[PDB]
RNA sequence: UCUCUUACUUUUAACCAGUGAAAUUGACCUGCCCGUGAAGAGGCGGGCAUAACACAGCAAGACGAGAAGACCCUAUGGAGCUUUAAUUUAUUAAUGCAAACACCUGCAUUAAAAAUUUCGGUUGGGGCG
RNA sequence: ACUGAACUCCUCACACCCAAUUGGACCAAUCUAUCACCCUAUAGAAGAACUAAUGUUAGUAUAAGUAACAUGAAAACAUUCU
RNA sequence: GCUAAACCUAGCCCCAAACCCCACCUUACUACCAGACAACCUUAGCCAAACCAUUUACAUAAAGUAUAGGCGAUAGAAAUUGAUGGCGCAAUAGAUAUAGUACCGCAAGGGAAAGAUGAAAAACCAAGCAUAAUAUAGCAAGGACUAACCCCUAUACCUUCUGCAUAAUGAAUUAACUAGAAAUAACUUUGCAAGGAGAGCCAAAGCUAAGACCCCCGAAACCAGACGAGCUACCUAAGAACAGCUAAAAGAGCACACCCGUCUAUGUAGCAAAAUAGUGGGAAGAUUUAUAGGUAGAGGCGACAAACCUACCGAGCCUGGUGAUAGCUGGUUGUCCAAGAUAGAAUCUUAGUUCAACUUUAAAUUUGCCCACAGAACCCUCUAAAUCCCCUU
């Protein structure tokens, strides 16, 4: 027989059914949205159309992203959307020669970064691309807050983003205590990225983590039916007394 | 090279059947 | 499976007219699923075929084959039922008109051979059938004499025609 | 070579046969020298009542009226046990009426159940 | 045929369960060579050339040919005196007995195909009469077809149905070759 | 060739034929003579003139090319200024 | 099916294979016979004979401006924009016997065709239509149903 | 002995049940209804071969294209293998080439 | 051992009783000689012989059973192994240059290790020539 | 002189003797549509026809009642003896 | 008259619609003690390219077009367009299924068979034989005949082949099952007609629709992922055995148990898928052996024998790709009629294929064959049967 739904919609159906249904709307929308990551290992085409020299005709051109393998060690660091390229090459760069499996790995450096919002020093395995992105953003905090998930490509990066966003939303006095002027200066500097604490809490949570968080939020020891029946009986007796 | 073809055993039910 | 031999005893003939020869009684009996090869039973059946009941019993009592005892039991049962139910006046006045052995329902077994090879044994079973006809056994067909033999030859000579002509 | 037969203590070498049991609940522990220390509190104590004078024979007379089945419910138990006192004291702290905030501190805790049968 | 979709299917030797291993080696066994116990030769094996999947027999005759076939059917009925025109299908009563008796009296066939202009407006009397009958079949004009016209011995038409059929079937004559499907707007086509 | 493409189930065209032969709508296939650009220094003027000519094909070669190309390549093409426009039909041909 | 060999087994080589000899369709040099064939513009011919026939039969009304839409509606020409057709070209064929006075707009026109049209008192203009506009004008109703 | 010894139970066919009686009705829905509906729209059956016909390879390709994502795992594997085999057979085997 | 074999016992064996396979098998109403022939006849031609059947031995034939010959050739069929066969260095080890301020990464070069694939045809069988 | 073919004549009738391949006329059975109603007809379909693949499954033969197999002796069937 | 024969429904196939008490991860199905250990990483190969090495597919229309491609085998878009059951099976069929059971394998894994009474059971036909053994002689029949045989004639069938009774292949036999799938273009028949078609496509009588042509089984292989060191190779832990005699702390001698397997006989579907009897080597050591564990196939282990790795290791087994591929072998099933044997070329090609030639069918047209003179070279002194050409006939 045939499944009622295509197999590729089963994950979405599971999202719509169950505790995933009780998950907050903004988090579900963030999971659904699939904005394409910034090109890292390929040069994107300048325009949507190109005059092909072979016949001098305007033909549509599409940017096909190169698949990137992110080893689990990357999720503990900050690689600027960079990862292993697992592909193949033609020996001596001629298609009539042998084809060989080639893995291009990024150059990883151990560096120390200071987060003004977190006021903490993080030692992170990083790529020169990530360093350049940090320089462009004018700081680790700016880089984390500006970069979306799909370009940040790091669970640790998203956790840092959640921490920064939560501190921004709460205006935490724990940021540089006994220095309210400095704390206010930092929060004003990173003001534009502030979002409601409710959303900031769920920012950067995997689906399993969100499920666990929702389960812990909605776990309530059953109320003894003694209390429910007592309340009902008291209400009924109140009605009888009034009428 | 040595050539040996292993004996093939028929299923046992065929023999064990009874009235 | 077929069981027509048993039914053959249930046929009822219409009453015979007074001016009609007395129909000799016929009794069909059989034994089914005898643990014995039909080929081996055939020899006993042929032996007792055409003889009187008493002579058949006498031969079987002293034959050594296992099937001899079974056939003797079947014949004794046939005699008893012929006297009791089929209105046969005298026990001894019966002769074996028909006696044959039929294949029974056999079982297949495995015989193990030397090199992991095998054969298919057959636990052979056989049936046994008898018809007992009342009256003295029919006389054995006498061998044809030289006189009748020459008579047949002369008849063959006389039957000759001029073949392939008017 | 037998996979379809149940795994029991009757199968296996001496160690297997000794180690596997038959479902009997443990009664104590083992100390040095394989000496078995049996704990009295771990032995179930059959609380058999006094049947003298009991008027309920195992069977019921066939000349007995038939009544509809009314499975006891939490609401029914509350109505038959707590509702009268609640009404009286309402006309005139739920522990007084009977509610127990926590099962801890009881010999017979309803949940998690800690008593047999 | 065009509606036909045969749902007959058989498992080929690739779809029969099992049959992966070679039953026995090529040589030395003294038996025939085989590569799986599910080849078509084996009992319980696949079917070499059997019906495959749900197969469609769909094909469309030219609409001109189909209209001409309708015309030919009508002419055959008229020539053989099986066509009966009516002013309307209104009956004095809804009793199927009346309709059957009337057909028998008028010497109609054992089977009558009554046609009315539109489904919605068909008289209640004839609807009731023909709902209970098996050989008297009431259809709207849009449902007229050669197969049913041939299956039913006599064909009863109303005057509005006659005009409808004449217009629809004659339009095919003198229509252009289509520029696009006639469901789309045309300068003069309803 | 591919009698049934795995993606469309259609018949495919051998593009090697398209790169070499011209089909006239009449059913004739035009071609260039092999070696017309090779070793011209050792070929005589008559041979070069023969090789520089556009040539037709056998009936069997034409049938092979028709089989190897799909119906799209046998259509009627009204190009703007086709140098072979006049050759797309036969005139005064008996059988 | 024959006897043994590849033919009976149903495994004979592909079409165009010559048994290993360099095939005919591969020993011939490549020549740009069909280069850009899909980018060459094509114009359906509309002979003056055809135009006069249409006018005589009333399928094309000469009292109103004649253009590609009117020709298609009268079924005088069949345009296939998907097949690189860029419109209609007037053709001198039938010029000597052309008599209708018409205002026709086409995409190409021969000198003799223009001469005939203008001699008979009509007017002819060559109008360009890019593929999209050509499709729309040839089949306006489907475009109007597209809702664009 | 592959012949039955008794007549099979009589097969009675009602030639005038509803299905047979109304068979063919609305086959001319198009020509007799202003072409609002094409007759192929009267075809009830598998989604991938409604108003369409083709050989086995084409049918398999269409099934995979149209309902492939909704097919069961082993059925889809069987369909892929069948398409592969049919491709090889039709494009590499046969009397004519 | 043999000249040179003999005697006896047991097993097997043969007969009686019970149980009861296997390869094999186109059908067989299944002879000898000469000749013939797809090149060695029970079956064909010319002769000869010729009631019917059991049982026990024999191994000259049924080109006897057995294994779709492991010999030989062929196949644009395989696979194992060796290389100084073709194509590679994806992989490791080195170096050199970049990158970073030894490790890691990228690019090259050299080795080790291997990986994929092939091993033409005619031919008085194949090889050599 | 005669014997002597499927050559030829004679009486009647004539499509009625080449492998691969090719053309054609029929057609068994099944189902569907209409007929028919002690076995059918006109059509549409197709898992549509088996003296042969060391073919597959099942039955039964042949080899064959053959090769092979088994239980120490007497007896009261207690027991004893070898 | 025995074996038996049949039987109709158990179910199944394709679609539509619709989204779907207790015990048990330790040795699973085991009440009850300090953990810490945690997942992600390109498919490959067969096969096609007639080898192989780059390469080789995994709604409609545009379009098999643009493009890609040892530019070759083949691969191949997009813009744009608009989108209610059964001419099914009916117990060798249909699911493997009465069941993933029995059974087989250490494991992964493989994987069956079959049943039929009646409203109520509280009621004639396959093979094989038997009835009934057989008579000179012979493909077992045919012509016959008064007559079964006797007389005369007759070298089973299929496949393969130049050619088979062939002492070439297959076949014991009955029943059941078991093997021609489709485009292009043509041909026939309709419809309409300079237009046809129910968008797209074709069109210089075309277009639309239909009819009608393309088999089955078989390798050694290759790759991927599992499963295997209860046998065996080696190793790890901790055990055990080694009488007696001679000698003396011995990889010592004789010789039990024990290990092995030299030679012979038997056996060779065996007792045994490697045994028995005798004979023989070692038997305190580099010995033998019970137990548990380890090394896993691009591998392991090896006192190298290409040994051994669960009976078949030049590289295991299972599953999957896989219906691998096979120019090679075998098979390829109703009746009847007709035509039908034929030069060569190229080819990693001579076991094949493409073209030609021949053959077949349909159609158009007019010459086709036979052949009178006349005519077709000297070299070469002579030098043939003939041929070519060719009106008439
Ligand atoms: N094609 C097809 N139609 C089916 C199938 N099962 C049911 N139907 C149809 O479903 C319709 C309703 O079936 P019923 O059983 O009468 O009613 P129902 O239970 O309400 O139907 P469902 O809602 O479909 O379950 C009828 O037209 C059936 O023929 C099926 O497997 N295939
Ligand atoms: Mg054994
Ligand atoms: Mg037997
Ligand atoms: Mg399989
Ligand atoms: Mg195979
Ligand atoms: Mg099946
Ligand atoms: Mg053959
Ligand atoms: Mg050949
Ligand atoms: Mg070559
Ligand atoms: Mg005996
Ligand atoms: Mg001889
Ligand atoms: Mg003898
Ligand atoms: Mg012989
Ligand atoms: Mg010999
Ligand atoms: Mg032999
Ligand atoms: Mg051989
Ligand atoms: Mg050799
Ligand atoms: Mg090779
Ligand atoms: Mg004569
Ligand atoms: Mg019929
Ligand atoms: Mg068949
Ligand atoms: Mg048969
Ligand atoms: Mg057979
Ligand atoms: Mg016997
Ligand atoms: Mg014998
Ligand atoms: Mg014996
Ligand atoms: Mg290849
Ligand atoms: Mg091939
Ligand atoms: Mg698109
Ligand atoms: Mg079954
Ligand atoms: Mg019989
Ligand atoms: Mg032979
Ligand atoms: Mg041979
Ligand atoms: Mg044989
Ligand atoms: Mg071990
Ligand atoms: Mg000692
Ligand atoms: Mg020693
Ligand atoms: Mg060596
Ligand atoms: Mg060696
Ligand atoms: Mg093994
Ligand atoms: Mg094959
Ligand atoms: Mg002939």
């Amino acid at each position: 027989p045939l499944h009622k739904y295509p197999v590729w919609l089963w994950k979405r159906l599971q999202l719509r059914e169950g505790i995933c249904s009780r998950l907050p709307g903004h988090y579900l929308r963030s999971l659904e949205e699939e904005r394409t990551p910034t090109p890292v290992h390929y040069r994107p085409h300048g325009a949507k159309f190109k005059i092909n020299p072979k016949n001098g005709q305007r033909e549509r051109v599409e940017d096909v992203p190169i698949p990137i393998y992110f080893p689990p060690e990357s999720q503990r660091g900050l690689w600027g959307g960079e990862g292993w390229i697992l592909g193949q090459i033609y020996a001596n760069n001629d298609k009539l020669s042998k084809r060989l499996k080639k893995v291009w790995k990024p150059q990883l450096f151990e560096r120390e970064f200071y987060s003004e919002i977190l006021d903490k020093k993080f030692t992170v395995t990083v790529t020169m691309r990530t360093l350049d992105l940090i320089d462009e953003a004018y700081g680790l905090d700016f880089y984390i807050l500006k970069t979306p998930k799909e370009d940040l490509c790091s669970k640790f990066g998203m956790d840092l983003k959640r921490g920064m966003l939560l501190r921004l939303a709460r205006q935490d006095p724990q940021l540089h205590p006994e220095d309210p002027e400095r704390r206010a200066a930092i929060y004003d500097k990173y003001k534009e990225f502030a979002i409601p604490e409710e959303e900031a809490e769920w920012v950067g949570l995997t689906l399993e983590e969100a499920i666990e968080k929702q389960r812990l939020l909605e776990e309530k020891d059953p109320v003894p039916l003694f209390k429910i029946y007592v309340a009902e009986l008291i209400q009924q007796l109140q009605q009888q007394a009034l009428s | 090279k040595k050539r040996f073809t292993p004996p093939i055993y028929q299923p046992k039910f065929k023999t064990e059947k009874e009235f | 499976i077929s069981r027509k031999w048993e039914k053959k005893n249930k046929i009822v003939y219409p009453p015979q007219l007074p001016g009609e020869p007395r129909r000799p009684a016929e009794i069909y009996h059989c034994r089914r699923q005898i643990k014995y090869s039909k080929d081996k039973m055939w020899y006993l059946a042929k032996l007792i075929r055409g003889m009187s009941i008493d002579q058949a019993l006498a031969q079987l009592e002293f034959n050594d084959k296992k099937g001899a005892k079974i056939i003797k039991e079947v014949l004794l049962e046939a005699q008893d039922m012929a006297v009791r139910d089929h209105n046969v006046e005298f026990r001894s006045n019966l002769y074996i008109a028909e006696s044959t052995s039929g294949r029974g329902q056999c079982l297949k077994r495995i015989r193990y051979h030397g090199r992991g090879r095998f054969g298919i044994m057959e636990k052979v079973y056989c049936h046994y059938f008898v018809k007992l006809v009342e009256g003295p056994p029919p006389p054995p067909e006498p061998p044809k004499t030289a006189v009748a033999h020459a008579k047949e030859y002369i008849q063959q000579l006389r039957s000759r025609t001029i073949v392939h002509t008017l | 070579a037998d996979r379809m037969s149940k795994w029991t203590s009757k199968r296996g070498p001496r160690s297997f046969r000794g180690r596997k049991g038959r479902g009997a609940k443990g009664i104590g522990f083992l100390t040095s020298g394989w000496r078995f220390v049996q704990i009295k509190e771990m032995v179930p104590e059959f609380v058999v009542p006094d049947l003298t004078g009991f008027k309920l024979k195992p069977y019921v007379s066939y000349l007995a009226p038939e009544s509809e089945e009314t499975p006891l419910t939490a609401a029914q138990l509350f109505s038959e046990a707590v509702a009268p006192a609640i009404e009286k004291d309402f006309k005139d702290n739920l522990e007084k009426y009977g509610f127990e905030p926590t099962q801890e501190g009881k010999l017979f805790q309803l949940y998690p159940r800690n008593f047999l049968r | 045929n065009f509606k036909r979709i045969s749902y007959a299917k058989t498992k080929t030797r690739a779809e029969v369960r099992g049959g992966g291993r070679k039953p026995w080696p090529q040589k030395g066994t003294g038996r025939a060579r085989h590569g799986s116990i599910r080849s078509p030769l084996w009992r319980g094996g696949g079917v070499a050339h059997g019906p495959r999947g749900p197969t469609s027999y769909y094909y469309m005759l030219p609409m001109k040919v189909r209209a001409l076939g309708l015309k030919v059917a009508l002419t055959v009925k008229l020539a053989q005196d099986d066509l009966h025109i009516m002013d309307s299908l209104e009956l004095p009563t809804g009793d199927p007995q009346y309709l059957t008796e009337l057909a028998h009296y008028r010497r109609w066939g054992d089977s009558v195909l009554l046609v009315d202009l539109t489904h919605e407006e068909m008289p209640q009397s004839i609807v009731e009469a023909t709902s209970r009958l098996k050989t008297f079949n009431l259809i709207p004009a849009v449902g007229l077809n050669v197969h049913s016209m041939l299956k039913h011995q006599t064909l009863v038409l109303t005057l509005p149905t006659v005009a409808f059929l004449e217009d629809k079937l004659l339009w095919q004559d003198s229509r252009y070759r289509p520029l696009y499907p006639f469901s789309l707007p045309y300068s003069d086509f309803p | 060739l591919t009698y049934f493409s795995a993606r469309k189930g259609k018949r495919k065209t051998v593009k090697a034929v398209i790169d070499r032969f011209l089909r006239l709508h009449c059913g004739l296939w035009v071609r260039r003579k092999a070696g017309y650009k090779k070793k011209l220094w050792k070929k005589t003027p008559a041979r070069k003139k023969r090789l520089r000519e556009f040539v037709f094909c056998n009936k069997t070669q034409s049938k092979l090319l028709d089989k190897m190309t799909t119906s799209f390549w046998k259509r009627r093409n009204w190009y703007v200024d086709d140098p072979y426009q006049k050759y797309h039909d036969r005139t005064n041909l008996k059988v | 099916r024959g006897h043994k060999g590849e033919r009976q087994r149903g495994t004979r080589p592909r079409l165009g294979f010559e048994g290993g000899q360099t095939p005919f369709y591969i020993r011939i040099p490549k020549y740009g016979f069909n280069e850009g064939h899909s980018f060459r513009r094509q114009y359906k011919p509309l002979s003056l004979n055809r135009l006069q026939y249409l006018i005589d039969l009333g399928r094309v009304d000469p009292s109103q401006p004649i253009d590609l839409t009117q020709l298609v509606n009268g079924r005088g020409v069949t345009i296939q924009p998907l097949k690189r057709d860029y419109g209609v070209q007037l053709v001198e064929e039938g010029a000597d016997t052309f008599t209708a006075k018409v205002n026709i707009e086409v995409q190409l026109a021969s000198e003799l065709a223009i001469a005939a049209i203008e001699k008979n008192g009509g007017v002819v203009t060559t109008a360009f239509y890019d593929p999209r506009s050509l499709d729309i004008v040839c089949k306006p109703v489907p475009f109007f149903l597209r809702g664009q | 002995i592959g012949i039955r010894l008794t007549l099979p139970p009589p097969k009675v066919v009602d030639r005038w049940n509803e299905k047979r009686a109304m068979f063919g009705v609305y086959d001319n829905i198009g020509i007799l209804g202003n072409f609002e509906k094409h007759p192929k729209e009267l075809i009830r059956g598998p989604i991938w071969l409604r108003g369409w016909k083709g050989n086995e390879l084409q049918r398999c390709i269409r099934k995979r294209k149209m309902v492939g994502s909704r097919m069961f795992a082993d059925d889809l594997h069987n369909l892929n293998k069948r398409i592969r085999y049919l491709y090889k057979h039709f494009n590499r085997h046969g009397k004519f080439r």
